[PDB]
RNA sequence: CUUGAGUGCAGAAGAGGAAAGUGGAAUUCCAUGUGUAGCGGUGAAAUGCGCAGAGAUAUGGAGGAACACCAGUGGCGAAGGCGACUUUCUGGUCUGUAACUGACGCUGAUGUGCGAAAGCGUGGGGAUCAAACAGGAUUAGAUACCCUGGUAGUCCACGCCGUAAACGAUGAGUGCUAAGUGUUAGGGGGUUUCCCGCCCCUUAGUGCUGCAGCUAACGCAUUAAGCACUCCGCCUGGGGAGUA
């Protein structure tokens, strides 16, 4: 039993609303495993401190989950690389 | 000694922070070159120094911070 | 060392070997049995005689011989 | 395409220990023209003499302004003793360089390069 | 993992006095559960060295606690090793 | 009986481990576009590359590589070693704690795991790097080195590897003992707005100077190399020869 957070950078090029459906479905595929999801929040538009491919802008999303090693970090660490509209992620422990 | 830097700037923070919620405190944490103002010239204890450094290095990996910043 | 390991050990000395291989007659002339005889003397022949030369400055010419 | 005419390019400056290959480029960019210190007579122990860098810079800069150009940046890479003097004589040589950029981009513990020397 | 939840759960029973902190019966129960968990981790973490060293020391210390429960007591030990099924 | 040990509660604590994923600059290679004439290494260069574009450039990737700072007597570790980020599911860290069975402890022959690099078996990769290598300076000879490229392997899977400067050639634990005087996490008291700010007490380590002590000297000196204690191994001149 543990706690785990996650950040990830949804991109500006992609459609904001389709990506919104995508990220709420992420909230699903994360929380539905018994994951103590706390809040997911959108940073909004901002200049990336450094882009990766072409993304001058981008949106950020952070989640807090109080759960063991096998509910959200395991499943979405793979469901993040399949996630193509998004550039990156950062799952971490739920302590901030 | 020893050779750390100034503390008590946490008068409105502490003990653990942030990690990222104020880019402006991180502007003062370390240098702006991508290189790191050392714990020698940052100051907070190696526990908090290490956690703040891994926060900023993640922001680099998080694209919240540039890994290296140009000029 | 600790008392126990001292017990389960002999604390062996560094006993030497006689740099003079003086194995005198012992059982040489029966059974050719090697025998550590410490005799101060055995009778025997120098089958060949020779003379190696010393280096300078003391050119004190020393003579050798191989013996049985 | 040959020498892409802009009035603010980048003068790429390399000055090795046995060559000073220095060229004019663009910010697009692309190579336009250069010269090598070994190519310019200074050869052997001389392939990177300070005046070798100086005159190679002369060649490159001159070609740069006949490309049609006033201002230009400098990509100053090859580490050489005479390349800075070359830069100065280029600034005085009708060039309006204002971004003095001696570039030595180190990788992030990038793969072990040829190291032996 | 475990935390004090299952710890207290499995100490609810073998406490000679429910406030005790020696009498390793409950404690060795905790150790049993924890070594089971770390062995699940080890099956997950096929190669390392921390699980190996940790299991070494933990199971050894629990073994010695049992030996005590076999020297301090004579029936509690067996009744554990039949109930707990460890260090029989 | 308890503090040791236990474990108990509260916290504090992290390059610890191994698995997995994510990024990055970029060795090298190479796409495209531009662009010379040379690159090239030197004593000259040879070579080797290369005028059909080398060396160079800018746009583009590839692969594999280890991850720019931090980085420090930070830390983890028992060491090897352990630093890009993250997670895996665990191992360890301590403050306080005294929770209370009641010595449960002790180092540890055998045994025995873990473990730089190379090397290597196999099966891949090979991005470098790289012996050997050769072109080739040099010189009958030229690998000698200065070249150019490339090179087993390095690199991925497991074994073999188990070895080294793995060195502090300071086994471990115990507890005692001037100081000054820091650290790395703690805590407390008062001090004050968080005393965080101060101080001081110790917790547990890691400093520098130095009481005593001791060392041939060197220096340590609360973290002793001072004092003692259970438990391990070595050492026996040099070297012969770690070699048979």
């Amino acid at each position: 039993m543990r706690t785990y957070e996650v950040m990830y950078i949804v991109r500006p090029n992609i459609e904001e609303d389709a990506k919104k459906a995508l990220v709420e479905r992420f909230n699903g595929i994360l929380a539905t495993e018994g994951a103590e999801v706390l809040e997911a929040k959108d940073w909004g538009k901002r200049r990336l401190a450094y882009e990766i491919n072409d993304f001058k802008d981008g949106f950020y999303n952070i989640v807090r989950v109080k759960s063991d090693n096998n509910k959200a970090t395991d499943e979405f660490q793979r469901l993040a690389k399949i996630s193509d509209d998004i550039i990156r992620y950062m799952v971490i422990r739920e302590d901030e | 000694g020893r050779r750390r830097k100034k503390v008590c700037y946490f008068t409105a923070n502490g003990i653990t922070h942030i990690d990222y919620k104020d880019t402006e405190l991180l502007k003062r944490f370390i240098s702006e070159r991508g290189k790191i103002l050392p714990r020698r010239v940052t100051g907070t204890s190696a526990k908090y120094q290490r956690m703040l450094t891994t926060a900023i290095k993640r922001s680099r990996h998080m694209a919240l911070l540039p890994y290296v910043k140009e000029e | 060392p600790t008392i126990n390991q001292l017990v389960r050990k002999p604390r062996q000395s560094k006993i030497k070997k006689s740099d003079s291989p003086a194995l005198n007659k012992g059982f040489n002339s029966k059974k050719k049995k090697f025998t550590d005889l410490n005799s101060p003397q055995k009778r025997g022949v120098c089958t060949r005689v020779g003379t190696m030369t010393p280096r300078k400055p003391n050119s004190a010419l020393r003579k050798y011989a191989r013996v049985r | 395409r040959v020498k892409k005419n802009i009035e603010n390019g980048v003068a790429h400056i390399r000055s090795t220990f046995n060559n000073t290959i220095v060229t004019i480029t663009d910010e697009f960019g692309n190579a336009l023209s250069w010269s090598s210190a070994g190519a310019l007579g200074f050869k052997g122990s001389k392939k990177s003499t300070p005046f070798a860098a100086q005159m190679a810079s002369e060649t490159a800069s001159k070609s740069a302004m006949e490309h049609g150009l006033k201002t230009v940046e400098v990509t100053v890479k090859g580490p050489g003793p005479g390349r800075e003097s070359a830069i100065r004589a280029l600034q005085s040589a009708g060039l309006e360089v204002t971004a003095i950029r001696d570039v030595t981009p180190v990788p992030h513990n990038g793969c072990r390069p040829p190291k032996r020397r | 993992a475990i935390s004090q939840e299952r710890k207290n759960e499995i100490i609810k029973e073998y406490r000679v006095h429910e406030t005790d902190t020696g009498s390793p019966e409950v404690q060795i129960a905790v150790l049993t559960a924890e070594i089971n968990a770390v062995n699940e981790h080890l099956r997950t973490h096929k190669k390392d060295h921390h699980s190996r060293r940790g299991l070494l020391k933990m199971v050894g210390r629990r073994r010695h606690l049992l030996n005590y429960l076999r020297s301090k007591d004579i029936q509690r030990y067996r009744e554990l090793i039949k109930s707990l099924g460890i260090r029989r």
